[PDB]
């Protein structure tokens, strides 16, 4: 009603709309998935289909790399991600500097979570409009680190999670598919697990899908168009041969 | 005092008489041992009949004057006519606040209708005094007795004129930074009088 | 009356107009008395209209003219605390000037000066104007008699005589006459008692009714001194005609 | 490693400017379009006014859509050079050039807060009192060809590098269409 | 809706920022900047709209230079735009003299994009309302043609059109494009799409501007070239 | 505090004595006085304790920012620009402290090895090679120094350039750390 | 303002091996005032050290078109206070569209020197005409001003002293008063080893332009 | 805390229009004309002379103001912003120009600087943008003569010749067929009065009319000689006598 | 009613004096990457070794605005400097330029200084901030 005009009135029920608002501005931006392995994390994103004049050389890609051992996904508006990103690699590299040792998972994802609720803590600024996905591993460590940040400054932590536009379909997905008991133990499965997840809502394919997988020791690769392209294929090869029989 | 400064080594003298107050000085400012400007006035003026005289540092002595005349145009477009007391207050809020960096000495002199004229003196410090009369300058310290044994309270005008030519010519004798002529400012009921003497005129003293 | 906006700070209205401003030139002409101002040959002269419709009140604390500096002399047309509030702001000026320049301050430069001021209130969102209008009188040493009004818009001007008020239109159409006639842009008197009395008589005959010594407010600014009539001052100049 | 020091010449010809600084890379004299100065002094502050002064003739040029002349040139480095008043560079600038619209030669020095020393003949920078200024001034031959003043300079160098052991030189010989760039590895 | 678009830091319960909208929606109101990148070379072409007689055409409205590699097209407010590009001027001459190199030219735009997105995340400022077109060279990734929006987004485009006729001229480049063109086959695409995207009865000399990047050094081509141009091509 | 630097045709070659604390005995096998920049650019320095390590790592971490911001890797000559500007920017308004910096890097797009070196008051100078530290050696350099050098050559010049330095040295001088910067990357030679 | 960085390593430089380049110290000036205006004259030769720099130096700074001054100390820091002397003048004087006036020049330079205590090193001898007459000021470099009729100032300010004391008058005519400049110049020229060459001159007259005469002797 | 920011006072509409400066614009079209003509000797520019009062002054109170000695400008709109704008770009022609590269800016970077100022009042949190537009003539070595447009919004525009004010569209109609490439000063003179006449309800003399011109240098302006590299002013305003003498013949 | 400047010294420091730059890992201690001043320059080194006209001029102007306002205090009343106070501060609140630093021409009419030119407005005068959000925190506090 009239208590949504500001980040700083209470509903008589007890919300703050213009969070709400922020995270349904969230939910119109590209569908982005993250995957926990037994020893890898998997962060597929949907890409929309390129225009025919569109270079494809130099646009940014959906995940980056914070760090050597942490990388970020987002969803929602584009332009506010580039400043988070930024913002926490050099938070990153300052307490790099302050305390000779790499930022754990967890202490970047509460820092991205900091700068979001401080953005929406004045009546004169506008809350990023945008929710993240941050994975990687602690340093000299074997534990996979996935974590989900919302705009209003809340963080937690997740196995599988899948953020955007129609990710309850997926969401559903993965809890109908994922078992915590259970955790794929290749990063193969891992990566076919999250193909087979975003394949549910991207229309085309191969063509806008984006796979990053991250390994301990601070390995972070990014598949390329034929890997992916071979992933959908047998995923829908053996989708065939179901339905035949 | 800071390095390569200029220093106003003069004669300051200031006598309160019965119809008013008289103001002298001389005209000499030196350099060491150079006379750099043997024709100065150094009868400042802060409002149409307060008047004052300056020692220790020239330029910071100059721009205290500025911001007491400033202070004084302010009162008189608030207030009217100032007091020679409240110059005086000015002039030593001014000498003492900055004492620390600044060097200055001021003898203020006035008249108003009500107090019919005074005599205020700031030496170097910042403190205030209120004399009959007063006396200041490196020159000053020659004439000290002199000053002690001719004055009397409610002289004529003619009187303090020539007290003042004589001890001003005595302290210009003796003093090395004192010379030139001497210059009087009268200040009474009556208005603002000028007055200059020629060295032929008071060596013959 | 402004539509949405405009009815609290100075914005544009869809016309291209400041309503704000105009409303505080509206409320200039509250307190219902004339000023007019004429210049000699070596003088200028204000002379206001006094009214004390209040018995109680006393009528020596009433007045709307101003001693800003020696030589410059000011007359207010509207309420009396904005009128003070400019008062102290114009003799601020006009000494910090004299501090700063090493010069008594012209007319036309404190004019400027407090026309500046105006335009700071009509931009600002969170300023408002001063609903009063200025009248600076001196003699200048380089322009000789001098009249500059600024109003609350932030427009400043010099006028050969002038007059401002909720009559204003009379004697504006008067002394437009009386120059066509004479064809000269001041008064040929070489004394400022005659100026004063030409006043009254304009005043008087614009206005109608006459007055008494108790109802009009007269100060003269010369070359040396700009200074205000008393009850006695006025009521001899009235005596001669 | 060293490095401080050296030596700049500047003469003016006839429709022409010759530059001239030592060497043993690392050369003073540097050029903002049709304009050349070289700095002697500190190396870092040598270089620190190189990328000060390319930053704002970049910028001039940017904004003004033309070169810069010698005489603008010369007001901007005397501005550059008082603003550290306080802490100025170890260093002293000279300036030659050609006016491009009025083609009279162009040759000034300055101190270290940017006093500008405006000479009609020749300027010495570095040594001024040793073996340069006076062989120089003895050298000396107003109006002459560019050949002419070409060979002076460089008589003039080879006589203070005399007054042998590893030694080189660059001059810059300045026309009003092209500049000539020549060693002296002798 | 009304009641959410008085500020630039409120969310519509869409979740839709209206004054960014608003500032997009401005940018049809300006002339046709179009910008072709050729396998040797960029080219730039822009449309005064707001061009008459009484007006001196020799002396710049949509075509910038921001230093010897990069230069921009501009779609929009004239004074939001010269002040983005005195940044961005700065920005290359600070990089300059901090790294002793030419900036890449996604830098600059990554550096303007980010300013523009700020300028939307403040209560008491508004969007610029300007979109830029950059065409640059760096040793990097060679040549490259980048375009922002108010909205601080930016996208590398192969051959980009902004203005007030973006469909249809994107539409003519999508049918005639080639990736294999050469600078002067850009520059008769570029003319050609001009004129038929134009709302005038010709394509006359006085309402255009062009540029051109190549082997690397920038012309700028006066009345003249253009009028040349313009008569080879058969446009006249 | 002694650091070597020998450019060779096709590498850089980066010598650092053991750091020593006065009175102070200390048994490690560590190389506190080299940070890594880049992988293909490498950075020594020798001066004042504490305030040398700290401008070190605020380098390195500047560095390692711009590498993760732009995915791509600086050239050593933009690098060691930075360096003399940091470093000038530094003792702007302080007393300025004694550091010597090499720095030695393989340019990938040029395809060849580069050192500079740069003093305490910011001056940079590109060097064939370079030293820093007692003030001897650059004689034995420059009798035995061609620009075709070979790895193995300038590897050898180091050996006879740390003899003769330990010769001098009352036996106090410990072992060198040498790291070679080319193509491939900085890898450590523990002969 | 004017940067206060690299104080401490050019200390560091000077107390441990380097030597910091000196500035320029500029040389007689003089000022005469006659009874319709006002004349400023300085010498023409500029020594650096103990040799000759230059035989023609004009030492003359322009503040307003019928205010002139003659500065001597450390010439950068003399033109730079004369230069943004005259750009807040001429802005004033297009405020109030009105002649500027000697004494709103003498106020701003007492300000501004006074403002810095002394560390810039300019003593300025001020001649101008102005609505209200002619006027001639000295300014020391720590703020302090003094008015007189004939002033001089620089290395061979003692000689050009005796010339004026000895053939000045109250009535003056404008030949009168430049050949006395130019005697006091000559003056200090022969008996002092700062002084040489030409003379610059600047005459000033009431109702009249500025005249600015180079090298008058030949 | 609320107090550390102020909401935007010019904002987009949803056509995509910037409300305040339009009724700046508005606010321009409803105030007297004003014009510049561009020839090969100089540029006139001219305006008329309001007077709300027959007693007022009309020399006291000047449209056309000196920027530089090569650069003068007038305005169209409200007095008061004209005052400040002028004095500011005064103050900015000497702090960044003149004490930098010791010479007077050229035409096209004052107006550059001018509009900046004029621009960053229609995107700021309590001051509503500049309610005038500007004409801005002026001549520099390296470009010979210039005549510029300022709007509200900071857009500066190169003209031949232009008109602003209420009758801007009749102004531009007649110089449309009284402009060519072979005009000179006094033609343009003589155009710009003809213009001015059409456009003056009340009385046409040189009282009521303003006018000044940029042309070739004026040595006796200068207040003082002996410096032959010192070029005199070339921005001239006409006087009266000069106007009433044109006007008859 | 100062003159020239006083009690320009600091008398207390402290790791985390600089609140605009603290690190978040230690908040207690000073963030070194994002001051960007060089890397090697400790507080301490602040506190020795000045200009001793370097404190004078860079609070010079204040010091005269303030014995205006005790001028105006003495001789006017509270309400005067209360007054140009107010103004003064309203007048910097509003305005928000983060691409531009110099001040407004209205500061400049407040301040009388229309006409009027120091070395300030002649001299005006990275890897991380200086960027438009960095300045929108500060003034924002958040």
């Amino acid at each position: 009603s009239g208590y949504d005009r500001a980040l700083s009135i209470f509903s008589p029920d007890g919300h703050i709309f213009q969070v709400e608002y922020a995270l349904e501005a969230v939910k119109r931006g590209t569908c982005a998935v993250g995957v926990k392995g037994k020893n890898c994390v998997v962060l597929g994103c949907e890409r929309r289909s390129t225009l025919k004049l569109q270079d494809t050389r130099i646009t940014p890609s959906k995940v980056s790399k914070i760090d050597s051992h942490v990388v970020l996904s987002f969803s929602g508006l584009n332009a506010d991600s580039r400043i988070l990103i930024e913002k926490a690699r050099v938070e990153a590299q300052s307490h790099r500097l302050t305390l000779e040792d790499p930022v754990t998972v967890e202490y970047l994802t509460r820092y991205v979570a900091g700068v979001q609720q401080r953005y929406t803590q004045s009546g004169g600024v506008r809350p990023f409009g945008v929710s993240t996905l941050i994975a990687g591993f602690d340093p000299r460590d074997d534990e996979p680190k996935l974590y989900q940040t919302e705009p209003s400054g809340i963080y937690s932590s997740w196995s599988a999670q899948t953020i955007g536009r129609n990710s309850k379909t997926v969401r559903e997905f993965l809890e109908k598919n994922y078992d915590r008991k259970e955790p794929p133990a290749t990063v193969e499965e891992c990566v076919k697990l999250t193909v087979r997840s975003l394949l549910e809502v991207v229309q085309t394919g191969a063509k806008n899908i984006e796979i990053t997988v991250v390994k301990p020791d601070s390995d972070i690769v990014a598949l390329s168009s034929e890997e992916i392209n071979q992933y959908v294929t047998q995923i829908e090869q053996e989708k065939q041969e179901q339905q035949e029989q | 005092l800071k390095k390569g400064e200029v220093s106003l080594g003069t004669s300051i003298m200031a006598v309160t008489f019965k119809d008013g107050v008289i103001l002298g000085a001389d005209s000499r400012t030196t350099t060491g041992a150079y006379i750099a400007n043997r024709v100065t006035d150094k009868l400042t003026r802060v409002h149409d009949k307060i008047w004052c005289c300056r020692s220790g540092s020239a330029a910071d002595t100059q721009a205290i004057a500025d911001i007491v005349q400033y202070h004084l145009e302010l009162y008189t477009s608030q207030y009217g006519t100032p007091s020679t007391e409240t110059a005086a207050s000015v002039f030593k809020e001014l000498c003492y606040e900055n004492k620390d960096n600044l060097t200055a000495g001021i003898i203020v002199a006035g008249y108003d209708d009500k107090n019919k004229g005074e005599v205020y003196t700031i030496p170097l410090g910042g403190s205030v005094h209120k004399l009959p009369y007063a006396i200041a300058g490196s020159g000053s310290t020659f004439i000290y007795g002199y000053c002690d044994k001719n004055f009397r309270e409610n002289m004529s005008k003619e009187e303090t004129v020539d007290f003042i030519k004589h001890s001003l010519s005595q302290a210009i004798k003796w003093d090395g930074s004192s010379g030139g002529v001497i210059r009087m400012v009268v200040l009474t009921a009556a208005g603002v009088e000028r007055l200059i003497f020629y060295p032929d005129e008071y060596e013959q003293l | 009356s402004a539509a949405g906006y405009d009815r609290h700070i100075t914005i544009f209205s869809p016309e291209g107009r400041l309503y704000q401003v105009e409303y505080a030139f509206k409320a200039t002409n509250q307190t219902n008395i004339n000023s007019l101002a004429v210049r000699g040959k070596d003088c200028t002269v204000v002379i206001s209209q006094k009214k004390v419709p209040d018995k109680l009140l006393d009528p020596t604390t009433v007045s709307y003219i101003f001693c800003i500096s020696r030589t410059i002399g000011m007359v207010v047309n509207g309420p009396i605390p904005d009128a003070r509030n400019a008062a102290l702001r114009a003799k601020a000026e006009a000494a910090e000037f004299r501090y700063k320049y090493g010069y008594d301050m012209p007319c036309d430069v404190l004019a400027k000066r407090m026309a500046n001021l105006s335009q700071i209130y009509t931009q600002r969102a969170y300023m408002r104007p001063l609903g009063v209008i200025l009248t600076f009188v001196s003699v200048d040493e380089e322009l000789g008699p001098s009249i500059y009004k600024t109003d609350p818009a932030g427009y400043y001007v010099g006028y050969k005589a002038t007059a401002t008020g909720p009559k204003q239109q009379e004697i504006t159409t008067n002394l437009e006459n009386h120059f066509k006639k004479s064809k000269i842009d001041h008064i040929n008197e070489e004394s400022w008692e005659k100026v004063v009395e030409f006043a009254i008589t304009h005043m008087i005959d614009a206005l109608g009714t006459e007055f008494s010594k108790n109802d009009l407010e007269v100060g003269v600014a010369t070359k040396d001194k700009f200074f205000t009539l008393s009850a006695e001052n006025i009521e001899e100049r009235l005596v001669a005609i | 490693s060293s490095i401080n020091g050296g030596i700049v010449v500047a003469m003016t010809g006839k429709d022409c400017v010759a530059i001239a600084c030592d060497l043993r890379k690392f050369e003073k004299i540097f050029h903002y379009g049709h304009v050349f100065l070289g700095i002697t002094g500190l190396a870092t502050d040598v270089t620190t006014l190189n990328e000060m002064f390319r930053y704002k003739t970049n910028l001039y040029k940017l904004k003004e859509e033309r070169a810069i002349e010698p005489e603008t040139f010369t007001q901007l480095v005397s501005s550059s050079l008082y603003e550290r008043r306080f802490g100025p560079y170890f260093v002293g600038p000279v300036v030659a050039g050609i006016n491009s619209k009025s083609g009279k030669p162009f040759i000034a020095g300055f101190d270290l807060i940017g006093c500008i020393d405006e000479a009609k003949d020749f300027i010495v920078s570095g040594t001024a009192s040793d073996q340069l200024f006076g062989m120089c001034e003895s050298l000396y031959e107003p109006n002459l060809e560019p050949e002419d003043l070409f060979e002076t300079i460089s008589q003039a160098l080879l006589n203070a590098a005399d007054r042998l052991s590893g030694w080189g030189a660059v001059v810059y010989i300045i026309k009003k269409d092209e500049v000539v760039k020549r060693y002296l590895k002798m | 809706s009304r009641r959410y678009d008085s500020r630039t830091t409120i969310f519509s319960p869409e979740g839709r920022l209206y004054q960014v909208e608003y500032a997009l929606e401005s940018i049809s109101h300006a002339g046709t900047a179009i910008g072709i990148m050729a396998s040797d070379g960029i080219v730039l072409a822009a449309e005064r709209k707001v061009t008459s007689t009484l007006l001196e055409q020799d002396t710049t409205e949509k075509l910038y230079k921001l230093n010897d590699k990069i230069a921009v097209a501009v779609a929009g407010l004239t004074a939001d735009a010269e002040i983005l590009i005195n940044t961005a001027r700065i920005h290359a001459q600070n990089y300059l003299k901090t790294y002793n190199e030419d900036i890449p030219v996604e830098i600059l735009v990554r550096r303007l994009s980010d300013i523009k997105q700020g300028y939307t995340q403040h209560g008491g400022l508004r969007p610029f309302g300007v979109s830029f077109i950059y065409a640059g060279y760096d040793d990097r990734y060679g040549y490259q043609l980048y375009t922002s929006n108010p909205s601080g987004n930016y996208t590398g485009w192969k051959a980009i059109s902004v203005g007030a006729n973006t469909s249809a001229a994107q539409t003519l480049l999508q049918m005639d494009y080639k990736d294999d063109m050469k600078v002067d086959d850009a520059i008769e695409l570029a003319l050609k799409t001009l004129s038929k995207t134009t709302d005038s009865s010709a394509l006359t000399y006085d309402r255009l501007e062009f540029a051109t990047i190549r082997k690397v050094y920038q012309k700028i081509f006066k009345p003249q070239e253009i009028k040349d141009i313009l008569v080879k091509t058969g446009i006249t | 505090d002694i650091i070597l630097g020998i450019r060779v045709q096709d590498s850089v070659i980066l010598a650092s004595s053991k750091a020593v604390t006065r009175g102070i005995s200390v048994l490690k096998d560590s190389d506190d006085k080299t940070r890594q920049l880049s992988p293909h650019t490498l950075m020594s320095f020798a001066g004042e304790a504490g305030d040398t390590v700290q401008f070190a790592e605020y380098i390195q971490a500047n560095i390692q920012l711009y590498s993760i911001r732009e995915d791509y890797e600086l050239s050593p000559q933009a690098v060691s620009s930075f360096v003399r500007q940091e470093l000038a920017k530094s003792i702007r308004s302080r007393r300025p402290y004694q550091v010597n910096v090499l720095i030695g890097g393989y340019d990938k797009k040029k395809n060849k090895p580069e050192l500079y070196q740069i003093d305490y008051l910011g001056t940079k100078v590109e060097l064939p090679y370079g030293a820093h530290g007692y003030s001897y050696t650059f004689f034995l350099l420059d009798h035995h120094y061609r620009p075709d050098m070979t790895t193995e050559e300038g590897l050898d010049l180091l050996k006879l350039c740390v003899q003769e330095l330990e010769k001098r040295m009352p036996m106090d001088f410990k072992g060198v750390i040498v790291k070679i910067v080319d193509k491939d990357g900085i890898r450590q030679v523990d002969d | 303002g004017l940067s206060f960085d690299n104080y401490q390593r050019n200390n560091f430089l000077a107390e441990n091996s380097h030597t910091q380049p000196k500035a320029t110290s500029t040389t007689t000036i003089v000022g005469v005032k006659f009874n319709n205006g006002v004349v400023i004259a300085a010498d023409t030769r500029s020594t650096q050290g103990p040799i000759v720099a230059d035989k023609n130096c004009a030492k003359l700074h322009r503040i307003s078109p019928k205010i002139w001054c003659a500065g001597a100390g450390t010439a950068a820091d003399t033109e730079a206070v004369t230069q943004l002397i005259g750009s807040n003048i001429e802005l004033h004087s297009l405020y109030t569209s009105r002649e500027p006036r000697v004494v709103s020049a003498l106020q701003m330079l007492k300000q501004h020197l006074f403002k810095y205590q002394g560390h810039i090193g300019a003593y300025l001898i001020v001649a101008g005409v102005d609505p209200t007459g002619s006027h001639l000021f000295s300014i020391h470099a720590h703020g302090s001003t003094d008015v007189g009729y004939y002033l001089s100032l620089g290395s061979g300010s003692l000689a050009a002293m005796a010339v004026l004391e000895s053939h000045w008058k109250q009535d003056l005519t404008k030949e009168e008063a430049i050949k006395l400049a130019s005697d006091a110049i000559q003056a200090g020229i022969w008996n002092d080893l700062g002084s040489g060459s030409n003379v610059d001159v600047c005459v000033m007259e009431i109702g009249k332009d500025a005249e600015y005469l180079r090298n008058y002797t030949p | 805390m609320t107090d550390r920011y102020s909401f935007s006072l010019t904002t987009f509409s949803p056509s995509g229009k910037l409300g305040q400066i339009d009724y700046a614009l508005t606010a321009v079209k409803q105030g007297v004309t004003s014009l510049g003509i561009k020839a090969t000797n100089g540029v006139v520019i001219a305006t008329e002379k309001k007077s709300s009062s027959p007693l007022a002054m009309s020399e006291t109170l000047s449209k056309v103001s000196l920027l530089t000695p090569d650069i003068g400008a007038v305005y169209s709109g409200m007095g008061p912003d004209y005052r400040v704008l002028v004095d500011k770009s005064r103050k900015v022609a000497h702090t960044s120009y003149k004490r930098i590269y010791g010479e007077y800016p050229p035409t096209k970077l004052l107006v550059s600087e001018v509009a900046k100022i004029m621009q960053e009042a229609t995107q700021s949190g309590g001051v509503r943008p500049f309610g005038v537009s500007l004409l801005i003539a002026g001549h520099d070595e390296f470009n010979g003569f210039s005549l510029y447009q300022v709007d509200p919004s900071g857009s500066y525009f190169p003209w031949k010749a232009t008109a602003i004010g209420k009758g801007s569209v009749a102004a531009k109609t007649f110089l449309e067929k009284r402009w060519n490439d072979e005009l000179e000063l006094e033609d343009a003179i003589h155009i710009a009065l003809l213009t001015l006449k059409e456009s003056v309800e009340g009385e046409f003399n040189g009282d009521t009319i303003e006018l000044a011109i940029i042309g070739d240098e004026n040595p006796d302006l200068l207040g003082y000689t002996g410096i032959p590299t010192d070029k005199g002013p070339r921005f001239r305003k006409l006087t009266s006598q000069e106007i009433n003498d044109r006007l008859e013949a | 009613m100062n003159i020239v400047p006083q009690d320009t010294f600091k008398s207390q420091v402290s790791t985390d004096q600089d609140k605009s730059v603290l690190s978040s890992a230690v908040p207690s201690l000073p963030d070194t990457l994002r001051q960007q001043e060089g890397g090697a320059v400790p507080l301490s080194t602040q506190l020795n070794d000045r200009h001793p006209l370097e404190s004078t001029l860079k609070n010079w102007e204040t010091t005269q605005r303030q014995r205006q306002m005790e001028q105006y205090r003495q001789i006017f009343g509270i309400a005067e400097p209360m007054k140009r106070t107010m103004e003064m501060e309203i007048v910097n609140r509003t305005d928000f330029n983060p691409l531009s630093t110099n001040g407004s021409i209205h500061r400049d009419i407040l301040l009388n200084k229309e006409c009027s030119i120091d070395w300030e407005d002649v001299y005006p005068g990275t890897m991380v901030g200086d960027d438009v959000h960095s300045k929108i925190e500060k003034q924002l506090g958040i």
